[PDB]
């Protein structure tokens, strides 16, 4: 049936504040719509049908409108909480030759806190990882918001391959995040330099930790 | 009223997969539509197939889903749902959802009611078990009262893994983070705890149900 088209892709708001997204359908569905709620590594959750009724147990903070081909999802008095990709559908059975289930693409909404700085660890390889031939050295950001980037220098060269990293979703109550990046290299790699550093930056920010080889 | 998915797990391409859908709790003397919606790794929603609970048992599906799925009422509490031909490109977490029928308008007209999914990975990889690696800190780092410790979790396929610590008896102060998968199709992923340094050992404990192993590994505080 109807191309539900979403936007923005993603929306940053600040805690307490009001998020409005949208939801276009290519062709007029009337009130035929649902809106959903999906957390990182959770089920989709139901929170409006026919455009503007709310589900079973969903705060009146979210506020569904539209008709036709344009919807909106309103949320206010945002929580940390909210933070999720939410998603439009059609929803709407006429005849065995019209119906509709399509999703829209989703709209990602970061909810922002108060900025902080992370803590960093970083972790040498065990010595049996050595013995495999190949070593991943493991740097961990902790408790931080906004988002950071991650550089990671050898005897002072910075690195371009080999890396990897992965970020938690962000946190229920504080909005924060937390991140692994990880330097996979070859254990005659590993054994041939000495000082390893991992380098957290966020913006004007940078914090940075190291360790010698020679002293683990 | 709950929904459970089953099923699910590795295939090679070309393969065919069944999954069934487990309803418990239903109202049996109400009609809903059964529907399976999946998610590709890092990617949308999509809608492939609903069907009727009532005695017609008439189904919906999407258009580049006529053919390769099948959807069908085996019972009066499971929905099936058949994949054939398949491709990495069905690679996906499957959800079963279902929701209300119009009525007179008033019905809860979306899906209200979720599984928690079932993963699916097609891929031509032979299941491999994770090589799991302690993660202390440097030896030459002043002791505090307290401690980060992790395990690592390389190499494994497909997903799922389980990580735990000390057989659950740490829960607070566990990050897992998400996996990331290699061009090689592997995975691997860490996890790191934080404790009060004490005499009592921090062990991680890593499960991968496909390859049916389970290892434990002690992680010295490195000291």
């Amino acid at each position: 049936g109807p191309v539900l088209t979403q936007t923005p892709p993603s929306a940053s708001e600040p805690v307490g504040g009001t998020v409005t997204i949208k939801c276009q359908a290519s062709q007029a569905i009337d009130e035929y719509l649902g809106w959903y709620q999906q957390k990182p590594g959770q089920r989709p959750k139901l929170l409006m049908y026919y455009a503007s009724t709310l589900a079973s147990g969903v705060p009146s903070r979210f506020k569904g409108s539209g008709s036709g081909t344009q919807f909106t999802l309103t949320i206010s008095d945002l929580e940390c909480a909210d933070a999720a990709t939410y998603y439009c559908q059609n929803y709407y059975v006429g005849s065995s030759t019209n119906y509709a289930f399509t999703f829209g693409g989703g709209t990602e909404v970061v909810v922002k806190g108060d900025p902080v700085a992370p803590t960093v660890l970083i972790f040498p390889p065990a010595a049996d990882q050595v013995a495999t031939g190949t070593v991943t050295i493991v740097c961990v950001a902790n408790k931080y918001f906004p988002d950071v980037t991650v550089t990671w220098e050898v005897d002072g060269t910075t690195q371009t391959t080999g890396i990897e990293n992965s970020k938690t979703p962000q946190n229920s109550a504080d909005c924060t995040y937390n991140l692994s990046s990880t330097l996979t290299l070859t254990s005659t790699q590993y054994n041939s330099h000495k000082e390893y550093t991992c380098k957290v930056t966020q913006g004007t920010t940078s914090v940075v930790q190291s360790f010698n080889r020679g002293d683990c | 009223q709950s929904l459970e998915e089953s099923g699910g797990g590795p295939v090679k391409p070309g393969g065919t997969l069944t999954l069934t859908c487990k309803a418990s709790g239903i109202d049996f003397s109400s009609f809903y539509y059964m529907c399976w919606v999946r998610q590709a790794p890092g990617k949308g929603l999509e809608w492939i197939a609903c069907i009727v609970t009532d005695i017609t048992g008439e189904s919906y599906y999407a258009t580049w889903a006529k053919g390769r799925f099948a959807i069908s009422k085996t019972s009066s509490t499971t929905v099936t749902l058949q994949m054939t031909s398949l491709t990495a490109a069905d690679t996906a977490t499957y959800f079963c959802a279902r929701g209300d029928t119009y009525g007179y308008g008033d019905t809860v007209y979306a899906l209200n009611l979720w599984g928690p999914g079932t993963l699916v990975t097609v891929s031509s990889g032979q299941p491999k078990a994770p090589s799991v690696f302690p993660l202390a800190p440097c030896c030459g780092d002043t002791p505090s009262s307290t401690v980060t410790l992790g395990c690592l979790v390389k190499g494994y396929l497909p997903e799922p893994v389980t990580v735990t610590w000390n057989s659950g008896t740490l829960t607070n102060g566990v990050r897992t983070f998400p996996s990331v998968r290699q061009s090689s199709g592997l995975y691997s992923l860490s996890s790191v705890v934080s404790v009060t340094s004490s005499s009592q050992p921090v062990t991680c404990n890593v499960a991968h149900p496909a390859t049916n192993t389970k290892v434990d590994k002690t992680v010295a505080p490195s000291t």
